[PDB]
RNA sequence: ACCAAAGCUAGCUCAACAUAAAUAAAAUAAAACAUUCACCUAACAUUAAAGUAUAGGAGAUAGAAAUUUUUAUCCUGACGCUAUAGAGAUAGUACCGUAAGGGAAAGAUGAAAGAAUAAAAUAAAAGUAAAAAAAAGCAAAGAUUACCCCUUCUACCUUUUGCAUAAUGGUUUAACCAGAAAAAAUCUAACAAAGAGAACUUUAGCUAGAUACCCCGAAACCA
RNA sequence: GCCUAACGAGCCUGGUGAUAGCUGGUUGUCCGAGAAAGAAUUUUAGUUCAACCUUAAAAAUACCCCAAAAAUUCCA
RNA sequence: UCGGAGUACAAAAAACCCUCCGAGUGAUUUUAAUCUAGACAAACCAGUCAAAAUAACCCAUCACUUAUUGAUCCAAAAU
């Protein structure tokens, strides 16, 4: 449909003179969980231990 | 009965997508920066087939320089490096040429010794 | 009724192939016997069965004759 | 529907084969200095080439 | 020779039964069906329903007049004819739908009816297929039919081809009446347009009588 | 077994979205839009070719024709008042005999023999007889009479010779 | 952001149903032309006979008749199209011609002016913003710097033995605009010595579907 | 010469979308193969089958070809 | 339009408003009756050779050797 590819084309290029702030809660897509980050944070390094100080550490 | 849509606009809008930075009404009108565009992906071809000549060239030159900074020429360098079996390419042997002059030294000193090696036998 | 398919198919004017129809028991089997029976007379059995939704039983040659009869004397 | 070239129908004869038979021209004058044999051989039928035949047969 | 046997379910329709038994012969059932011949009916089916309306004007049939605009030679313009051509923006197309036309075409007898058979098959063993002795709806109103639909859990689309349409008022008034799932249709009106238009099918024992005995013939009347 | 292997498995009922062509059906016509052939639509380079005024059919370009240069006989004069008859091999009789139609020999006639599919139908002939030409009449049934206008010499004897009856009318 | 596009609605085509007189030509086709030419002026229903019987510079083409077969109303619209499409039509007006006649262009705020709600502001054209160190360029690419000089390359199309050609066409942009015919055949399916919905074909045929033959232009002739 | 600003025969409308073998034109992608001359024609700027070519199938064999022989014509 | 000799060197074919000569027939004697294979040449259409069988008897020379003609439809001495 035209339509749909008119208002991405128009959104597209809404976006260009218009910046806006990066958010940190709607920055990732999928729904972001503690225990997800730490898991694949212990997946990658070595070793990980201390969940409660390791999402402590994240904390400001 | 169908229409002309949104198709031929998008194709003009696509062309002119790669006609920017262009000159004049090639950035701007439909046909010319078609035949800008032509032009530009022919000559992308032909100079990225010449890029290696001229890469070549420019080795060649430098491995010449360098060479004749030691007191021989390009050609029997190349031939006391064939005779020594160095398939090294010339572009390893120009960044030696500039960044290493001890180990192109090396080389045309043993070019120099293959060559009144065999002047010496052939005598 | 009479017994069994038979077709006659032409692929061009002066060419002539032989097609043959499904119509008891499974295609496979059948194919089978008509390759081990066809090696010995042919020399080679060029047998090819096309499949879709039915069958169709294609080989290099004319055994129409021997087609007939077998599938008459077996009665399928 | 087409309308088949009676030109063709009177002095051509199509078989149920398809295959084209016309009489041999030459036989109706000026047979003074011709061989009786050249008469009783132009007398006789002849079958038309398969090209011909087949625009023949596209009249027909 | 292979008997296939089908178990008709007898359900009286009042509520929580699917006990029945008839046991059932449907000689009509083809091993493999074909889709090819299902498309080609389907094609043809909506081949023959073409209104063929598409109307337009060629030059010739455009108003306009076939005057000369301008001299030939001398004008500077470019050389041209009346104002009704197809180059200019004042006249019609040359290719286009105006001449009429019929899309329609004869299909052979044995092609449709084998077409019917086929589709018919093919419902069978979708398991869609469901026979009963009879039908009855005494309430006759849309919850009821609704609460039926759901319990007994039938398809999204059921098409009942039951009645020979001179009879039992108090089905059809309830089944006819604001009915987007369900689809009526007599015994003697069932076509595979639609059987293919729905994704379940129920008969009951005269109307499948009456088409066993339809597609015997035919079948019978094509293989001799 | 292709009703087991199809009743095995669950497909998608197969809507009417499912319909698909086997290979080959349906020929996906050529549009002579495109670089493929450039600008001429296959009709190449000028000529008369290109145009719609193409010259007519059967014309050897103002030589003189084919069909002028050939003589004229009396073949086309005979498919106007030409006498039809019908012949009908001995063969297929006895097949007839063979496949279980009727036996006795007072319903027998051209009629009955319409009603099997075995008669040619003759709506353009004027004037249409039937004649029998013998053929595959070696040891066949005996006891059946037939009626034709004219019976050929091998027909009759074929048929006499089994005992059967020739009615010529 | 400027001239600007983008947002709707009149409107109609076609099918069905209801309801004071008197042989016209020619251009053209037969690649010339002369006898000839489906066609058109008024009456002329279906199937089949049949593109047959015949006619024709026996060339192109024209083409029946005898005879055959047929059938009751009631059931309405769109795999037709929107300001360049569909009628020309918000109209035969404005305007042109002495006249006959020829024939156009042309509306959008919002539910409510209650007159600042909208939402993009990108088509060709100039403004915010010009060339820039003694340098060459069918208008770019490889390098190179967030720009450029240097090096590597004879516009497109048409027509042609051959065009960057000082041969042809084009100011640019938008939009409009030019391959729609199945006989025999190849192919996919139905049945098979039969196919095909009372019509034809048939020593594997028959039936159905699917595959190939585009536009503009005269000088003139006739009424 | 003139007959409503151009008369070797006015203009308007209709036949008419007259006729044009000519000239100017004919739009998306990818893959395989791939043509420059035999005789005729009120014909040479056009046609009709050969000289080629392409698609889809079958049955064959074909060429480069030495001495037996008449640059080739034939064949291991 | 056609035939022969060169251009066109040891099977074909091959052009030019290149080059030599010839024909739309002339005459003398015997006379070519029916049809079966199989080939040459050949775009179409026109041109050459001919074993052998049957009925009845028992084509040939000059004009160097070959040329020396005409495909359809339509008319006539009569079939």
């Amino acid at each position: 449909x035209x339509x749909x590819x008119x208002x991405x084309x128009x959104x597209x290029x809404x976006x260009x003179x218009x910046x806006x702030x990066x958010x940190x809660x709607x920055x990732x897509x999928x729904x972001x969980d503690y225990h997800a980050e730490i898991q694949a944070f212990g997946h990658r390094l070595q070793e990980t231990f201390s969940l409660d100080l390791l999402k402590t550490a994240f904390v400001n | 009965l169908r229409s002309r849509v949104t198709d031929r606009y998008w194709r003009v809008q696509e062309v002119l997508k790669h006609a920017r930075h262009f000159r004049g009404r090639k950035n701007r009108c439909y046909r010319l920066a078609v035949r800008a565009v032509t032009r530009a992906f022919v000559k992308c071809t032909r100079a990225r087939r010449l890029k290696k000549r001229s890469l070549r060239t420019l080795w060649i030159n430098r491995i010449t320089a360098a060479s004749q900074e030691h007191g021989l020429k390009y050609p029997a360098f190349i031939i006391n490096l064939i005779k020594c079996q160095v398939e090294l390419n010339r572009k390893v042997l120009a960044d030696l040429a500039i960044y290493e002059p001890k180990t192109f030294k090396s080389l045309a000193a043993l070019a120099k010794r293959r060559r009144x090696x065999x002047x010496x036998x052939x005598x | 009724m009479h017994n069994i398919p038979v077709y006659r198919d032409i692929t061009h004017g002066n060419r002539q192939m032989t097609v043959i129809r499904k119509v008891e028991g499974d295609i496979w089997a059948l194919q089978k016997d008509v390759e081990d029976f066809l090696s010995p007379l042919l020399g080679k059995t060029p047998v090819t069965q096309v499949n879709e939704v039915t069958g169709t039983l294609r080989v290099k040659g004319y055994f129409d004759q021997q087609l007939k009869a077998w599938l008459l004397e077996k009665g399928f | 529907k087409r309308k088949t070239v009676k030109a063709v129908i009177y002095r051509f004869l199509r078989l149920h084969s398809g295959l084209w038979l016309r009489r041999k021209a030459g036989y109706k004058k000026k047979l003074w200095k011709k061989t009786a044999a050249r008469k009783r051989r132009l007398r006789e039928f002849v079958f038309c080439n398969k090209t011909q035949s087949k625009l023949l047969d596209k009249m027909t | 020779x292979x008997x296939x046997x089908x178990x008709x379910x007898x359900x009286x329709x009042x509520x929580x039964x699917x006990x029945g038994l008839t046991e059932l012969h449907p000689d009509v059932f083809s091993t493999a069906p074909r889709l090819d011949i299902l498309h080609q009916v389907a094609i043809w089916q909506k081949n023959f329903k073409r209104i063929s309306y598409a109307k337009t004007k060629t030059r010739a049939e455009v108003r306009g007049g076939g005057r000369k605009p301008w001299v030939q030679k001398g004008s500077g313009r470019a050389r041209h004819g009346s104002i009704r051509s197809p180059i200019w923006r004042g006249g019609g197309v040359a290719h286009g739908p105006r001449g009429p036309t019929s899309y329609y075409y004869m299909l052979p007898m044995k092609v449709r009816v084998q077409g019917l058979k086929v589709a018919l098959t093919v419902k069978l063993a979708q398991d869609d297929l469901h026979i009963v002795d009879s039908l009855e709806l005494p309430t006759a109103d849309p919850q009821y039919l609704i609460e039926l639909a759901r319990y007994r859990r039938w398809g999204d689309s059921v098409l009942l081809v039951d009645l020979e349409h001179e009879d039992m008022p108090q089905n059809v008034v309830a089944a006819t009446s604001g009915l987007k799932t369900f689809n009526l249709v007599p015994a003697v009106g069932l076509n595979v347009h639609s059987m293919l238009k729905h994704q379940t099918l129920v008969l009951t024992l005269p109307t499948v009588a009456f088409l066993e005995e339809k597609l015997x013939x035919x079948x019978x009347x094509x293989x001799x | 077994x292709x009703x087991x292997x199809x009743x095995x498995x669950x497909x998608x009922x197969v809507s009417l979205a499912n319909l698909k062509p086997n290979p080959g059906s349906r020929k996906p016509e050529r549009r002579p839009r495109g670089r493929r052939r450039g600008r001429k639509c296959g009709r190449g380079h000028k000529g008369e070719r290109q145009r719609g005024t193409r010259p007519r059919l059967g014309f050897e370009g103002g030589q003189t024709p084919f069909y002028l240069r050939i003589p004229k006989y009396g073949f086309n004069e005979g498919h106007s008042f030409r006498h039809q008859y019908q012949p009908l091999s001995l063969n297929r009789l006895q097949y007839l005999i063979d496949l279980g139609r009727v036996d006795p020999t007072q319903p027998i006639d051209l009629t009955q023999l319409v009603n099997g599919r075995g008669v040619t139908i003759q709506p353009s002939k004027r004037d249409y007889g039937v004649q029998l030409v013998e053929e595959g009449a070696d040891t066949f049934k005996a006891k059946v009479n037939i009626e034709v206008q004219m019976a050929s010499e091998l027909a009759i004897a074929a048929i006499e010779k089994n005992g059967g009856v020739v009615t010529t009318a």
